[PDB]
């Protein structure tokens, strides 16, 4: 679609006026890029939280999963968006989710060491045991990073 | 000096001769090109690292030369550009004046000595250090019609027969070759590889082994055994020659004996270095060559020895094979030449009609028809002389000069004629006396006239460059006319001119000039009478002279200003850029439809479409390409309707329609060497090390603070590309180490098969040509292909790229910029309707001040350019208008009478201002030029009304009244002659529509609406500012 | 004038076959009959 | 074009002698400009 397309651009720049009007005019929400990325995966990466409030509010799939398996939730968490991770949990984000790989929100918060949405991801109920396709946990990255801060969260 | 000339005319031939003769000695030495160097010298680095992203070229590449660049004198800036592609560009400017060729070895040997520094891959390709500054002369287009041959087949054979040939051709500086030859293109299948438990190393390997120069010795070489008779050389291993022999290299030999080949495990043919770039000519496969102009070379003579040498290999070309020539600039410089010789020839044929007009015998007709080629013969000698050239903008200087070079001859012939008629002298008797009283004063011009154009030429820069060429021409030109008005034109006076009778003024003649005659000298008396009553009331006429100056400022403020006019130059550009991820099939679709377009809808306009996918100015990639229009010849081209401006607008309009591509026509600049020079070029820093994503937040918050100002700022976008989504791909340390597979191994396979790789060099029937191994297309397409590839293990195991990889999408950069070693964003735009650059860039700096902490920005290319010229300018200003004043002022041995002079300024600058204006032109280059030529002339008649004016007062004892319509009097015939002449003179370039119509345009419009105004209002003005000065001082 | 060339073809199957790798063939056959230039050294105070 | 009255002096190893021998020389050179204070001033090595 036309306005589709203006979606993408608006959510990623993070032109919150641009959207309302787009949100008004009936862009879908839905859109997808050729790597399979929807407004909400542009907004969560780029860490623009206003205009995650606003996708949701008009029926964006917030479980919503690229080419490679990954979801919004999984890039707002590898990225560090602490206020976006709350948001899109709270409407009902699948908070262990597998990518292709078998990666976790949980793996990617613990691997660039995001404590506050690492402790928010466990509180709406992270598999903590949960293993990638090389076997790997949340605390094997850790104890491999040397984030004795993290080792404690995760016991 | 005029007497002693007036006594010696063969002395007085001598020296004519002695010029004319240096004139045609260097009209055939003088070098010929379209433009001179404008440009600041340019050194451009290009590198190229095969599958490497703009990150891995930016951090092993670009960061380790850009360090290295130091010790080298004259640099101004430095800029670099890391892409997809595999490519980077260190572009380094230096000082205008620098030697280019020290320049170049100094920018050449720090590269050289940062050479180890860099990877072995990028080693191998090589780092080029060019003169990017240079232009092309023109681009030879090599198509094949019958289908028979590829873009990879016809460059190759243009490489290997042409180039060479075209490259020793005379007078050819520089030749790029549009495409690359042949390469040993091993395509590798992935499923056969691992059939034979093979991988890219086992290949790459096994090619190293056997294609390969091998050194063996000598069969008796020295010291030998005494008793030795013969001393051969041994020859061992050579490189392979053909596609069959490397089909034949060993791989593997398995249990049974049988032998797997390298043709068994990949496809083996002849092709590109790399499929980047795709090139079309109206749809069909097609090369070329992008000929440059070698240092003071004759452009017309280079291009027709080309096309000489072109026709020679004719019969040698395949079937099929055809030269095209979608752009030549000689068409330019022919024209440019052939319409000064035309200006030249009717000016001194408009001379001889007006001179016998008035003057009415021919003895009298063919002292200017002698006087005016002698001196533009002397200007070539001194234009030879000084290193100038016969360019576009010296050849517009002598088109501009000839109203100060006709002038001389009609003032020194005019006033004998007079003198002769009046006084009833001998024509030798009466020269010695009309020189007398014009002899100081020609000398007083000739310094005011310098004091005017020589300090333009002082200016830096590439506008300085520009200006230099119109003011020594002009300087030259104005200089040796009063020579020859000093020496020849007296002698020739003295001796060719026929005696008249005391008060013989033509009125006792029949037919037409018997009534003309009695005509002027009845309008004479009406002119000399209407003097009389405006010097009785000076008062009204100061009012309406405030009102003229007054008039000049809101017309000069209110004309919109541009350095060079847009020219229709036969050929322009249509942009097609295609979303990100956009792949070279979609943007192929688009540049047909442009193509389709071109072909159907300006069947009767275009001559040809060079349609290149790959390639754009503001970046690279699969998702960019420009066609590039080639339009018939101006003649076939009747109407504005039919012009490039016109057709820009419809093209633009029609690719409008287009759904997911930004496609748009526009015209090249006037010197597509200089660039754009419309607008700003701004540089956003990253100073303290913030990283690609923050300055592009810092950016977006630049840009969305311009867009808040659409009153002073327009079109304020960024030059570069955006960032795109890129396939990050994990390999697990553990995971490789665990099931004994090498990273080496991991990192080759990965790189080789998807990136390609140069493994080493073949010959190719006596040609050296490169090697490079590479996945077939269809199994390096999509991630699910990466689980394809194997790598064989320590215990010979075959292990899939799947089983110690992880994958996930991200966004980067696919072109980095730099600035002065540190990251960099380039930012276009351009002041907004009546604002002016320099206001535009004001605002930009306060925008600026305000963004994030570590964000820096700097001025680059035609606004680091601007604001150094915008800062000689009133110093320059002020240099010239001392100097006039001071020769005026010697001159007329008085402070106060100078001013009388200087008043007539603003009587041809309104003239002038009032045709632009009204035409719809700008404040220009030939424009400004033209405003100071108006000037010239136009100063050059009120000096002389001034100095006969004073000379009564001083000698005879008139009075100040009676001294000024005395004057004006002997003035009026020699100003209406010379205004008639050079106002018909400059009639064909105002109504020009043809070729090089934007700079006749320019030229002519000024000049002639300043020459009307100028002549008109001065007349009656001259004799009021004298009057009303000397009044007021003493 | 044109001189007589010895053209010697190592069959780097045979090779191979004999378990004999082709660089040290190269070498041998480089190093004998054309000479090798190693490393520097030390003569009376200065580098040969 | 340094200090006023001071002289700049190079001893050169000709023969390929060594720098034990060189340094011996400069020594016995040292020594005898040492028996010289009404002539030669402040007479030792630049180097270490
Ligand atoms: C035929 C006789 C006429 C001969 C004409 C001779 C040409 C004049 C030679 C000088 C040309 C260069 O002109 C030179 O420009 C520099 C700037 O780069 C000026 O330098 C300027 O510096 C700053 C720039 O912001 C100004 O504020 C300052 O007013 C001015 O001095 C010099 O004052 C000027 O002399
Ligand atoms: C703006 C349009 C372009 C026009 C440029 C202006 C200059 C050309 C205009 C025509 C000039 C001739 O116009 C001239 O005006 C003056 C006005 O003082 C007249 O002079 C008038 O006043 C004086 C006294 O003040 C009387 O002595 C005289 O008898 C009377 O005619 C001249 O007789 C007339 O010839």
């Amino acid at each position: 679609s036309d306005l589709g397309k203006k979606l993408l651009e608006a959510a990623r720049a993070g032109r919150d006026d641009e959207v309302r009007i787009l949100m008004a005019n009936g862009a879908d929400v839905n859109a997808a890029d050729v790597v399979g990325w929807t407004p909400l995966h542009l907004a969560a990466y780029w860490g623009h939280l206003e205009i995650v409030e606003v996708l949701l509010k008009n029926g964006a799939d917030v479980n919503a999963y690229d080419t490679l398996g990954s979801t919004p939730l999984h890039l707002a968490a590898h990225f560090g968006h602490l206020e976006i991770v709350e948001v899109l949990l709270k409407n009902g984000a699948d908070v262990n989710a597998k990518d292709d790989n078998g990666i976790t929100p949980l793996h990617l918060a613990a691997n660039r060491g995001h404590l506050e949405i690492v402790e928010v991801l466990l509180k709406y109920g992270a598999d903590v045991n949960a293993q990638d396709k090389f076997g790997k946990t949340a605390f094997d990255i850790s104890i491999n990073n040397g984030n004795e801060d993290l080792a404690e969260i995760l016991q | 000096m005029p007497n002693f000339f007036i006594d010696r005319p063969i002395f007085a031939w001598v020296i004519a001769i002695i010029i004319m003769l240096a004139g045609g000695l260097a009209i055939l030495k003088l070098p010929v090109a379209q433009y001179p160097t404008i440009a600041p010298p340019a050194v451009t680095i290009s590198a190229s690292y095969p599958g490497a992203d703009a990150k891995t070229v930016q951090d092993t590449v670009t960061q380790v030369i850009e360090q290295n660049m130091n010790g080298i004198d004259n640099l101004m800036y430095m800029s670099s550009n890391s892409d997809s592609t595999g490519t980077v560009q260190i572009t380094l400017t230096f000082e205008s004046g620098t030697d280019a060729d020290i320049a170049q070895v100094q920018v050449q040997n720090k590269l050289q000595l940062a050479m180890p520094l860099l990877p072995q891959e990028v080693q191998q390709q090589g780092v080029s250090v060019e003169k990017s500054s240079s232009s092309f002369l023109m681009v030879v287009g090599v198509i094949n019609t019958d289908g028979t041959m590829t873009q990879e087949d016809i460059s190759d054979y243009v490489a290997a027969n042409m180039k060479d040939a075209i490259s020793r051709t005379s007078g050819v500086g520089d030749v790029q070759l549009f495409g690359s030859q042949y390469a040993m293109r091993i395509w590798m299948n992935p499923n056969e590889l691992n059939k034979f438990q093979l991988t890219p190393v086992d290949v790459i390997t096994a090619i190293k082994a056997q294609n390969a120069q091998v050194a063996a010795g000598q069969l008796g070489g020295t010291p030998p055994v005494k008793g030795q008779q013969l001393n051969a050389s041994i020859i061992a291993q050579t490189r392979l020659t053909s596609t069959e022999e490397f089909g034949k290299i060993l791989l593997k030999v398995n249990q049974d004996g049988s032998r797997v080949l390298l043709r068994d495990v990949a496809k083996i043919e002849l092709g590109g270095e790399n499929y980047d770039i795709i090139a079309e000519f109206n749809g069909q496969p097609a090369s070329g060559l992008g000929i440059k102009l070698a240092t003071g070379a004759n452009a017309l003579d280079t291009a027709a020895a080309i096309r000489a040498e072109l026709a020679k290999m004719e019969p040698f070309f395949p079937s099929g094979l055809k030269i095209v020539y979608p752009y030549d600039t000689t068409p330019f410089v022919k024209i440019s030449i052939h319409e000064v010789v035309k200006t030249l020839v009717e000016a001194i044929i408009l001379v001889f009609l007006v001179m016998y007009l008035f003057l009415q015998n021919f003895r009298a007709t063919l002292i200017p028809t002698i006087a005016v080629p002698v001196v533009l013969l002397g200007t070539f000698a001194v234009l030879a002389a000084f290193g100038f050239s016969i360019n576009t903008l010296t050849m517009f200087g002598m088109v501009l000069a000839i109203g100060l070079l006709v002038d001389d001859a009609i003032v020194v012939v005019e006033n004998v004629e007079r003198v002769m008629a009046e006084e009833g002298l001998p024509p030798k008797e009466a020269t010695r006396k009309s020189m007398g009283q014009i002899q100081g004063a020609l000398v007083g011009i000739a310094m005011v006239l310098s004091a005017v154009f020589v300090p333009m030429a002082f200016f830096g820069g590439s506008t300085g460059a520009i200006y230099r060429q119109f003011s020594i021409t002009i300087v030259s030109a104005m200089a040796l006319s009063v020579l020859v008005a000093l020496i020849l034109t007296p002698a020739l006076c003295a001796t060719m001119l026929k005696p008249i009778a005391k008060g013989d003024h033509g009125e006792g003649k029949k037919g037409f000039f018997g009534w003309f005659n009695r005509m002027f000298e009845k309008s004479t008396h009406h002119y000399t009478d209407s003097v009389g009553g405006i010097l009785r009331s000076t008062g009204r006429y100061l009012v309406l002279y405030l009102i003229i100056v007054v008039g000049m400022a809101y017309l000069f403020v209110r004309l919109p200003s541009s350095f060079l006019p847009d020219e229709d130059q036969g050929v322009f550009m249509t942009m097609v850029q295609l979303p990100a991820g956009a792949t070279q099939e979609r943007t192929q679709k688009v540049l047909n439809e442009v193509t389709h377009y071109y072909l159907t809808k300006e069947k009767n306009n275009v001559e040809s479409v060079f349609a290149v996918n790959g390639f754009g100015f503001a970046g690279r990639g699969q998702n960019t390409g420009i066609a590039f229009v080639s339009l018939k010849d101006w003649a076939d081209r009747p109407g504005e309707e039919n012009k490039v401006e016109a057709i820009t607008m419809r093209a633009t309009r029609a690719f409008s329609q287009i759904k997911d591509a930004m496609v748009f026509a526009f015209n090249l600049p006037a010197i597509v060497e200089l660039g754009t020079a419309t607008g700003f070029d701004f540089e956003l820093i990253d100073q303290a090390g913030l990283g690609h994503e923050k300055l592009t937040q810092a950016r977006n918050q630049l840009l969305a603070e311009a867009a808040k100002h659409p009153d002073m700022l327009t079109s304020v976008r960024p030059n570069g590309l955006e960032d795109t989504p890129q396939f990050k791909i994990d390999i697990d340390q553990e995971k490789a180490q665990a099931l004994g597979v090498s990273i080496n191994d991991i990192n080759t396979t990965l790189g080789a098969a998807w990136g390609g790789s140069y493994v080493n060099d073949f010959i190719d029937r006596g040609r050296v040509k490169k090697v490079y191994v590479m996945s077939e297309a269809k199994y390096r397409m999509l991630p699910d292909d990466i689980g394809d590839w194997y790598v064989r293990a320590a215990d010979g195991q075959m292990v899939p790229f799947s089983a110690f990889s992880s994958s996930r999408w991200e966004y980067g950069s696919p072109r980095l910029e730099r600035y002065n070693g540190l990251p960099s964003m380039e930012i276009l735009g351009q002041a907004a309707p009546g604002k002016s650059t320099g206001e535009a860039m004001e605002l930009m700096e306060q925008l600026a001040s305000k963004l994030p902490t570590g964000v820096g920005y700097d001025w680059t290319g035609m606004s680091y350019q601007e604001r150094l010229s915008g800062n000689q300018a009133p110093s320059l200003y002020a240099i010239s208008l001392i100097v006039v004043f001071l020769c005026l002022a010697a001159l007329y041995e008085s402070w106060s009478i100078p001013f009388s002079v200087m008043l007539v300024v603003p009587l041809g600058v309104i003239g002038a201002l009032l045709a632009a204006t009204f035409r719809g032109l700008t404040n220009d280059v030939y424009f400004q030029v033209g405003l100071l030529t108006t000037i010239g002339l136009s100063a050059k008649n009120a000096i002389l009304i001034v100095e006969f004016a004073k000379d009564l007062m001083d000698k005879e004892g008139k009075g100040l009244i009676e001294a000024t319509l005395d004057a004006v009097r002997m003035a009026l015939r020699p100003i209406l002659m010379t205004s008639l002449a050079f106002i018909l003179g400059v009639m064909p370039l105002v109504i020009s529509t043809g070729a090089g119509s934007g700079a006749q345009n320019a030229v002519g419009t000024g000049v002639m609406g300043g020459m009307v105004t100028a002549t008109v209002l001065a007349i009656f003005f001259v004799p009021v500012f004298f009057v009303v000065v000397r009044r007021r001082f003493s």
